[PDB]
């Protein structure tokens, strides 16, 4: 799961940018009533919770992913380059993939053809 | 007698010359056919259904 801390993290960072955008941009809406409104407070206040949770997020997932779990680490240079479970998994998704686009296609057909004939005379 | 003689009367008036140039078939040929659009689509439905149901296994 150490990957899949990195990616998680990841997304975190992503998650922390645009929770930013719209909490400006729910500010920049604001009103100042002339109104009562008073939902935009609770629209902004349940907001910059979310921000707060992902800051200790991202502490708890720096932690986890730089607590170096017996890593004798190479530089990146040299690693630029210049099981068979994965593989049922992939061919059953593959089969299931293959089923779903027949469906598809039937669906298609049978969508064309019922707007051939009502566009035609509806 | 008299009956049938009012009977005829009335015909006379109505006067009945050559037959009604008027069908109902258009419409029927209409509704036929909306008929026969609901009945390709339900049978295309069924046969999606099918197919979903040998994928979903």
């Amino acid at each position: 799961n150490t990957a899949s801390l990195c990616r998680i993290g990841q997304e975190t960072v992503q998650d922390i940018v645009y929770r930013t955008m719209e909490i400006f941009q729910l500010l920049r809406n604001m009103q100042l009533p002339n109104g009562t409104y008073q939902d935009r407070l609770t629209k902004l206040q349940d907001n910059l919770r979310q921000l707060s949770v992902l800051f200790r997020k991202l502490r708890l997932v720096y932690d986890k992913c730089n607590e170096n779990c017996g890593g004798m680490d190479p530089i990146p240079v040299e690693q630029l380059i210049p099981r068979r479970e994965i593989a049922e998994v992939n061919k059953k998704l593959k089969q299931k993939n293959q089923q779903l686009k027949q469906i598809m296609d039937q669906l298609r057909n049978l969508i064309w053809d019922i707007n051939a004939m009502l566009a035609m005379r509806n | 007698e008299a009956e049938l003689s009012a009977q005829i009367r009335y015909l006379t008036q109505v006067a009945t010359g050559q037959p009604h140039e008027g069908s109902s078939y258009s419409s029927r040929k209409d509704c036929q056919m909306a008929l026969k659009r609901v009945d390709y689509a339900r049978l295309k439905l069924s046969d999606v259904a099918r197919t979903c149901e040998q994928m979903l296994e």
